[PDB]
RNA sequence: UGGCUCUGCCAACGCUACGGCUUGGCGGGCUUAGGUGGUCACGGUUCUGUCCUGCUUCGGCGAACACGUUACACGGUUCGGCAAAACGUCGAUUACUGAAAAUGGAAAGGCGGGGCCGACUU
RNA sequence: GUGCCCAUCACCU
RNA sequence: GGGGCAGGCUGGG
């Protein structure tokens, strides 16, 4: 059979993405909880979280490191969103516990961006 | 069920069996090249594996043989996701026809039954029964020396729809001696084909209290001379039927101990064996001067679920005493 | 050929997920307009990748294509309201493959 | 530059009443569209300044876009907005604009 | 310099936001897009100043150009009219005198 | 300089509440705005990411920007004016951050 | 999801090509599984302490401080009664049907306990 | 690599 | 003599 082949096939943006969409699997709903005002902060988080995948991925097949550390600026933004969100959102958006759990995830991905670029920068 | 079993494949390749088997597959393995590769057009895949199941031009890709010595000097055979999840998507509908006639008393890679309900059989049924001996035998190279041939006369009086067969003499060829040591499907077929040796325990021979753990089985008695025979007629079966040499026997009084399935188990406490405890010992004394003394919480949360069975009150009491660290 | 081709295939990915991508609701908008924007918008990634034969403009045609099979995979995940049925990811990951295996052979033809 | 943008304002003009007449369903569509069709406006223009052939190529890719913009407005939005006349006619017009940006493109490249 | 340019331009942005504020919601996309261009412009200008490449001074004046553009299109787009002749000349004459200021501040860059 | 952040994440926490306070009216002025000031935070990060000295006058733009919003966003009229205090009272939060960027900018021209 | 290229009405930031538009209210329309770990099924050599050096049914099992090798107390690892049924398994891919078991197809029976029913505990 | 358990983490019933 | 434990020293890693 051999599974359908993307080209340019890369491990770290494969395994990046896959822990990212934790990420976005675990935000993408509390993005959606900001209230109605706070829309357009929302939509800015929305495309920072949503929109990382298209940094990972476009690192992934463009081997280029500027492409990798725009991922880590991506994902310091959204270390930002997640701060912004907590803090500066005065209703609420996102509960103390939620900023630990979702810091954790990014940081997981945060991790393998890092080796990612490590490897690379080797 | 009726018996027959006659349209298997029909079940193996329903598209939501498939998904089962790819959920299964992927289950832990999501952070690995197999995964990932084939995660990107899942479906697509599945839809093209589904019908190359379905066709009959499934062919199993070459195992990949690594082999590891951390636990035992191994022949780890590796197989590529499509593979295992074409493995998952058989032994989801061919395991519980086998799993089902799989008696009571065998304790391995079968739902609800493990390395922890078989002690707990063995322990049990030595308190019950006032065990006096018992007959702990093993088999020498077992999943190497599993026929695949006279499997596949037990693979076969059970699965009767030919085109499930086929697929199972694919994933597994029905000539050779060597069961492949990694693959979900032999698993369950060398289950399956020591259940030959359960079914000469419990059918023949009327031994009623036992336990076997995929090669290790445990045979309580009262006659040390009965429990000789009885082994002396296991090895004989298993020679000539199974082609399974017996490394290891022993009669023992129940009183060495019964060293099975990681326990040392008397009727009364059931000490783990001393690979575990000085491996465990070692392991935390090195987290300690390793300064990884929060991975050891993991580890020990770990050790104390594989030695909460096991009489190990002491020797926790021992290793608070030693390190500090909350074992239980 | 190649970027006529990989387009005329790729078309049929839009012809199918334009319908799916115009029927996630409001409350996924931003996932929606951001979806509309990578199906719609790798009609330009091709585009630019046979005004070029830069491989690299044909591995961000890849990227794209990746990026879109993200897509489905998120739009099937969400949850609240919902939006790309699991069919619906299936169908569109065999077109998209479709012109994945096009790409392929463009990248390699070009290689 | 001038006188292509003056030649697009005549595809602007014949596009943008059809843009508007892509029902709200396909809003999503359309303001893409718009953003297309509009948007290569700034295109042209700034290649107009900054000479740089890259910047002529994206003018190239924005027009190629807007070509597959008919093609997907004719057909594959599902109420099949442009009609088949109104992609010929706005394909004259395209490519009226199109001769002049090669025309721009060859000038560049000289040497 | 970048404050005087801003300073003119802000003159343009506050006659013509009103404006294009007024532009129908038929005209909704055109109208974003030209309000887009309109605030928007003073980040070109902001950015062109708070740097040097004379491309950022070039992207300003593409951005000047753009914005002429969306007079004369929002004039006469169709029956909802958006900006009235009128509007576009007394713009034209604000726009201008941005450009003036953008092509001598080109100049003494260059 | 990550100081940087954390003082200009004081005048998000100042302007931003006043920011969605802009009416849909002022919607397009809102969104820019917004993206402004929630947008300056990556403007920052790619600066301390990189310590190149464009990035770092990118991020002196986007503070030039914010600080024309403040202007904009007063005179807006109604009753949706950014009051007169409140422009002063973030021209200091904004000045504050101006001051480290400015000395940042500073630390790597005179490395 | 601070929607709607969406209407009715009413106002007034405003803008009008004088038609309207815009903008604001005001109604209606459209809008358990998973993750991560970790158990169970790296040695080589001399040295210095330190301890063990038993058993065997001859297969091997141990031992050398988990030290009462054991929380010396049990886990529902309980105790009875059954085993009709269902389950398992042999009967059997048999009888039968039909050219052929061909992706039909039993059963009586035999064997289990895996099952059942109480008690007591969980 | 395969399964069985353990821990922990999210996440709603 | 052999053996287990913890440290010597050397590889694997
Ligand atoms: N890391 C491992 C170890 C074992 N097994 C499987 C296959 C084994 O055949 C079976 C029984 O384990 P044993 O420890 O008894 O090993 P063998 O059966 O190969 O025989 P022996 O122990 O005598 O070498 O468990 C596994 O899948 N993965
Ligand atoms: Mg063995």
């Amino acid at each position: 059979m051999e599974p359908i082949e993307e080209a340019t096939k890369c491990y770290d943006q494969m395994l990046i993405v896959e822990r990212y969409e934790r990420v976005i699997s675990y935000l993408y709903p509390i993005a959606q909880s900001i209230p109605r005002k706070h829309g357009v902060a929302r939509e800015m988080f929305l495309k920072c979280l949503l929109g990382q995948v298209e940094l990972f991925i476009v690192a992934g097949k463009s081997n280029q490191v500027s492409k990798l550390y725009a991922a880590d600026a991506g994902l310091a933004m959204l270390r930002f969103w997640l701060r912004f969100l907590a803090g500066i959102q005065k209703p609420h958006a996102m509960t103390p516990h939620q900023v630990e759990t979702a810091q954790v995830l990014i940081a997981e991905v945060g991790r393998i961006l890092g080796s990612w670029i490590a490897r690379v920068n080797r | 069920m009726g018996k027959r079993h006659r349209n298997l494949i029909d079940q193996i390749t329903t598209w939501e069996n498939l998904l089962d088997a790819y959920r299964k597959t992927s289950h832990g393995k999501r952070r690995t090249w197999g995964y990932l590769e084939f995660k990107e057009y899942d479906l697509a895949n599945l839809l093209a594996l589904q019908a190359e199941l379905k066709a009959g031009n499934y062919e199993r890709g070459p195992y990949r043989e690594f082999l590891v010595y951390e636990p035992k000097p191994r022949l780890i055979s590796a197989l590529e996701f499509k593979d295992r999840l074409v493995q998952h998507a058989l032994c989801n509908i061919v395991a519980p026809i086998f799993e089902a006639g799989l008696l009571p008393y065998t304790y391995a890679c079968r739902p609800d039954k493990g390395t922890h309900a078989g002690v707990c059989h063995v322990q049990a049924e030595l308190r019950r029964t006032r065990a006096t001996h018992f007959l702990k035998s093993d088999f020498s190279k077992f999943f190497p020396s599993i026929d695949r041939a006279a499997l596949y006369a037990m693979i076969d009086k059970k699965i009767h729809c030919a085109a499930t067969r086929r697929l199972l003499r694919v994933v597994l060829p029905d000539e050779g001696v060597g069961i492949p040591i990694g693959s979900l499907t032999s698993q369950l077929f060398a289950n399956v084909y020591g259940g030959a040796v359960d079914r000469l325990l419990h059918d023949e021979l009327k031994q009623r209290h036992w336990a076997r753990y995929m090669d290790d089985i445990v045979v309580l008695g009262d006659d040390p001379e009965e429990l000789r025979a009885v082994f002396y007629r296991l090895r004989d079966f298993a020679s000539e039927r199974l082609g399974l040499k017996i490394s290891h026997w022993q009669v023992a009084p129940v009183s060495r101990g019964i060293n099975f399935l990681g326990y040392r188990i008397w009727p009364t406490h059931k000490l783990l064996r001393k690979s575990s405890v000085k491996r465990a010992k070692r392991k935390v004394a090195n987290f300690i001067k390793h300064g990884e003394d929060e991975s050891l919480q993991r580890f020990l949360a770990s050790w104390s679920g594989h030695a909460q069975w096991a009489d190990t009150h002491n020797l926790f009491t021992w290793m608070e005493e030693q390190y500090g660290i909350a074992c239980h």
